[PDB]
RNA sequence: UCAGACCUCAGAUCAGACGCGGCGACCCGCUGAAUUUAAGCAUAUUACUAAGCGGAGGAAAAGAAACUAACCAGGAUUCCCCCAGUAACGGCGAGUGAAGAGGGAAGAGCCCAGCGCCGAAUCCCCGCCCGCGGGCGCGGGACGUGUGGCGUACGGG
RNA sequence: CGGCCCCCGGCGCGGCGGGACCCGGUCUCCUCGGAGUCGGGUUGUUUGGGAAUGCAGCCCAAAGCGGGUGGUAAACUCCA
RNA sequence: AGAAGACCCUGUUGAGCUUGACUCUAGUCUGCAACUGUGAAG
């Protein structure tokens, strides 16, 4: 019924910034592993027909 | 406390700062917000512009900002009087009133004279009555081509003119810069010095 | 040859001065005709403080330095006394005539 | 054009015309009680430059204040901590004596809310106000325009928060440098806005 | 004494009066009229 | 409620009515200003609504 | 990411990286920069030398903006034109030259660190350096002075 | 004054209104500590904080310059960013600490007293009469010890 | 950007009823301001404000080409 | 067994009390101007 070691406070940094040059980079590598069909495949998705 | 090789920080967290702890977790809310209040207010002055009132070109104070220009608050009275509209008159129209602002250059009076006789070329005057239209309000051809006007009336730019090359004079060839402006600081520093052996 | 340079007597950006009447703020405090007349008025009636008496006196017998200081004591800044005792001295320069 | 004549005239409070009115008046109006209604205003000219006007739902209330300084009611004069706190004798209050005359006016007559207060009257011991109240809820003052804001529900008791001309004085309000303390409202809401930690979400 | 003002605050007891205003202010405080009849 | 609706039809339009016929909205919003009162204006304000008012219009650019 | 913070490894470990013999305590040294004249004097004195004492004029109200001189160099000089600005006037040397506006550019005061490129030019600044001042006569440019 | 007026000051279960307490997260005006830090401790810090008291509102407060600036000038207030942990303050030790400018959110400006023109041209109350407002009173008052209109520094008539 | 029903609060366009109600530009003529307050001294407190940032007590006590400000006390002078 | 020795020492931990300890303070004495007027004489 006591309190808990070290409280969780409200003000913890939740949110993070990102580079917008490596925010499209990231986009720029989904789309370009989105062409290639091992990765698609590998990723789950069911291409076999497509 | 101190070790090796470091810096002296000044961590200011002696109060009681967790008790005055302001969080953001309302700003993109806070831009919904502002977002739809603008979305109301344009819907109330439907065919007068969003950002309001037509704010005056000035010059910023400051020797690090003099060179650049900004919008003011309004139009001085005597930008008002040379452009020949009534002081009371112009924010009827959406003009900007700057009572305390003064000119004391012919450059920035000017500035905004023509961009306050410019503002009123653009203007659609709406009658007062639809029934039947006056002197000062436009023709009814007119009216039909008048759409609310998004952002700033006559955003503020500064096109910066090119000077135009030329061949160098054997005057600015032998001008001194640097003995000039090391002469203008103790021409100006010894000024009153000299003014008393005068006397 | 000559250009306007940043820094020296002459400094600053050439522009045109724009000279215009100055604004009606700048009048405050300046005797009207009816303010000098209900002022004089008043001077009749009311008369003069003790200080200024004190001070009056000072002036009459050729002390105008102890009647400065003591005005300046009096009244607070050195610019204050001095506007003070040329006023007494003039109601003294009035009262020989009459 | 009597009323730039008497304001000029109560400039000369030092002539032998009014130091006899100061010294009668303040000898009658410590003879009564420390709070009374007057009649009308003792200065007609004060009265309506600070917002007086002869209408029905003005009444003006003069209060006698002790003056002098304020003396720290501690038992014993033992103020139990560290030498700064040891001063009892020589503490001024934060109001001046002329906001303690509205909050005494105004407090003893709930029902009207005070306009303005000037000075009459001063001695060793004395301070004579006129506190001028208004009845919020008479027709004389809810169909004038011009005195309508004062019957608004937010100038509720403006003397004891320091609204009025005499108690908005103390607080250190003003615009330029001399006034870098109370900048965004009052004092401790720019205290509050000073020592706030403002953590961005992306900080 | 935080404790000993939320045991005898506004919402602690009955509320004979407040609970009514919380319902009335949801209809504008409207008085002197009825629903439509049948 | 009857004789309570035949003292309001009593009552009705008279300028003094008891405490339980007057509306009892709250203590706050019964010493508001009238609706007439609230849209007083002062000789001076109704010239510079009449003369000044904010007109219609829209700008080209 | 707590799955790599060193208390993960210490978990088992007694002291918890912090000794048996002097265990972490609370302040064992003071607290902040305490003590930088008495028991830190050689951490001070040895790490950040100046740190006490007054030295130099005060300046009670120092507004920024009046001392606002933010210099270029002659290496960077061309920087402020587009690069067919100069390539245009290289061709012809002895024909008009270039006007390169600094304080347009957010520069009041030119310095004179690097080399100019063997062509004239006409430089518009506030201030000029004696030594910027020779490298432009000398390279056939002139210096105009801007209020 | 047909002899009473005025001034000042009382009484009433007089006619009609208002004030009181609660809540108090936010807000306004006061009051005011010490733990703590300075490895002691006294100024300092904690802190112009907690506790104490008063007063409101859905916001409050502030707010239309006795401003900033020293410029080629800015132009009410509030808030955000930046200025800046900087100028400055401080057993110049520990520590404390803003503002101008600049970028944004939002933008709305106005009213008196005084001064002098207008036959007090102004207002409340009761009763009656009309559809909470209106007329009517040869009704009662307030008001010249100053109400209303014009008019407020951007000048105004 | 579903239907139906009963209410509530707005806005736009028309007419009806009752209330307001002449604005600008030139010249001449005339008019124009807030006092036990500013300010000075002193005290306490407050502030980054430091020969005093604000506030307050007491004493002194204004002027009207005045008064306040111009981040170091003061005199003269210019200027904003 | 019952009790983180009350004895002793350490702590830059206190408290009660005391003074010719350091620094202050209520109170009190004293001085100045203000409230503070009228007149005579030395
Ligand atoms: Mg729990
Ligand atoms: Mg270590
Ligand atoms: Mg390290
Ligand atoms: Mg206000
Ligand atoms: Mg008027
Ligand atoms: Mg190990
Ligand atoms: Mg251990
Ligand atoms: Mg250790
Ligand atoms: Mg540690
Ligand atoms: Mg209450
Ligand atoms: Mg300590
Ligand atoms: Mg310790
Ligand atoms: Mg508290
Ligand atoms: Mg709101
Ligand atoms: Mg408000
Ligand atoms: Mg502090
Ligand atoms: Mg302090
Ligand atoms: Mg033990
Ligand atoms: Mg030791
Ligand atoms: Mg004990």
């Amino acid at each position: 019924g006591g309190r808990m070691f070290a409280p969780t406070k409200t003000w913890r940094r939740w949110h993070r910034r990102v580079n917008t040059t490596q925010k499209r980079y990231a986009v720029c590598s989904a789309l370009a592993a989105s062409a290639l069909p091992a990765l698609i495949m590998s990723k789950g998705h069911r291409i076999e027909e497509i | 406390a101190p070790s090796r090789n470091g810096m002296i920080l000044k961590p200011h967290f002696h109060k009681d700062w967790q008790r005055r702890v302001t969080t953001w977790f309302n700003q993109p809310a806070r831009k919904i917000r502002r977002r739809k209040a603008r979305q109301v207010k344009a819907r109330l002055v439907a065919p007068r512009p969003v950002s309001g009132p037509v704010r005056p070109v000035v010059r910023c104070p400051t020797n690090r900002y003099h060179t650049k220009v900004r919008a003011g608050r309004g139009f001085s009275l005597e930008e008002l009087k040379a452009a020949g509209i009534n002081k009371k008159v112009a924010r009827t129209i959406g003009i900007s009133v700057d009572p305390r602002r003064r000119n004391k250059s012919t450059e920035g009076l000017q500035t905004n004279v023509q961009r306050l006789k410019e503002y009123r070329s653009k203007l659609i005057v709406f009658p007062r009555k639809p029934s039947a239209p006056k002197k000062g309000d436009s023709t009814a051809e007119e009216l039909k081509l008048a759409t609310q006007l998004k952002g700033p009336i006559m955003p503020i730019r500064s096109v910066y003119k090119k000077e135009k090359a030329r061949v160098i004079t054997e005057e600015e060839k032998n001008f001194k810069a640097f003995a000039s402006l090391r002469m203008a600081r103790a021409n100006a520093r010894l000024f009153g010095i000299r003014a008393k052996k005068a006397k | 040859i000559r250009y306007p340079m940043a820094v020296g007597l002459n400094k600053g950006h050439r522009v045109t001065k724009n000279v215009t009447k100055p604004r009606h703020c700048r009048r405050r405090g300046r005797l009207t005709k009816h303010t000098k007349f209900v002022r004089d008025m008043i001077r009749e009636v009311c008369g003069f403080a003790p200080y200024e008496r004190r001070a009056m006196e000072l002036l009459k017998v050729s002390k105008d330095k102890r009647a400065l200081k003591f005005i300046k004591k009096r009244i607070g800044t050195h610019i204050r006394a001095k506007r003070k005792r040329e006023e007494l001295s003039n109601v003294l320069a009035a009262m020989r005539k009459a | 054009g009597a009323y730039k004549y008497m304001q000029e005239l109560w400039r000369k409070k030092q002539s032998d015309v009014m130091r006899f009115l100061l010294r009668v008046r303040c000898w009658q109006y410590r003879q009564l009680s420390s709070l009374h209604r007057a009649p009308r205003p003792t200065r007609p000219d004060k009265a309506r430059r600070l917002g007086y006007k002869a209408k029905q739902g003005y009444v003006i209330y003069r209060i006698r204040v002790r003056r002098g300084g304020r003396k720290r009611p501690v038992p014993k004069g033992a103020t139990y901590g560290k030498p700064v706190n040891h001063g009892i004798n020589q503490l001024k209050f934060a109001r001046s004596l002329q906001s303690v005359a509205e909050e005494r006016a105004g407090r003893h007559c709930g029902g009207l809310r005070v306009l303005a207060s000037y000075w009459v009257g001063e001695d060793s011991t004395y301070k004579f106000f006129e506190v001028i109240l208004i009845d919020t809820f008479h027709k004389a003052i809810r169909r004038n325009p011009d005195t309508q804001w004062i019957t608004k529900s937010v100038h509720k008791h403006r003397e004891m928060r320091g609204l009025t001309s005499a108690g908005k004085k103390s607080r250190g309000l003003g615009k330029g440098h001399k006034f870098h303390i109370t900048i965004g409202g009052s004092r401790r809401a720019c205290w509050k806005r000073r020592n706030t930690l403002q953590l961005h979400r992306y900080r | 004494s935080a404790k000993a003002k939320r045991r005898n605050t506004t919402g602690t007891g009955r509320m004979r009066h407040l609970k009514v205003v919380y319902r009335r202010f949801k209809n504008g405080f409207r008085e002197g009229t009825t629903p439509k009849p049948k | 409620q009857t004789q309570k609706e035949n003292l309001r039809k009593f009552y009705k339009g008279k300028k003094y009515k008891p405490l339980d016929l007057r509306p009892k909205k709250t203590r706050a919003l019964r010493r508001r200003l009238n609706k007439h009162e609230e849209g007083l204006r002062t000789k001076k304000q109704q010239r510079k609504d009449r003369l000044y008012s904010v007109r219609k219009f829209a700008v080209k650019a | 990411p707590s799955k790599l913070r060193k208390t993960r490894k210490l978990r088992g470990h007694v002291s918890h990286g912090h000794g048996r013999i002097g265990k972490h305590r609370k302040h064992p040294g003071g607290r902040g920069n305490a003590g930088g004249m008495h028991h830190h004097r050689i951490n001070f004195d040895k790490y950040h030398p100046g740190y006490f004492g007054k030295v130099g004029m005060r300046h009670y109200h120092l507004k920024k903006n009046q001392s606002f001189c933010p210099t270029i160099n002659l290496d960077k000089l061309w920087t402020l034109v587009s690069e067919q600005t100069r390539l245009n006037h290289a061709k012809n040397l002895e024909g008009p030259a270039p006007i390169i506006d600094a304080v347009h550019a957010g520069y009041y005061k030119v310095l004179g660190k690097g080399k100019l490129p063997k062509q004239p030019v006409i430089v518009k600044a506030k201030f000029f350096s004696r030594k910027a001042e020779e490298k432009i006569k000398s390279v056939g440019g002139a210096c105009v002075l801007v209020a």
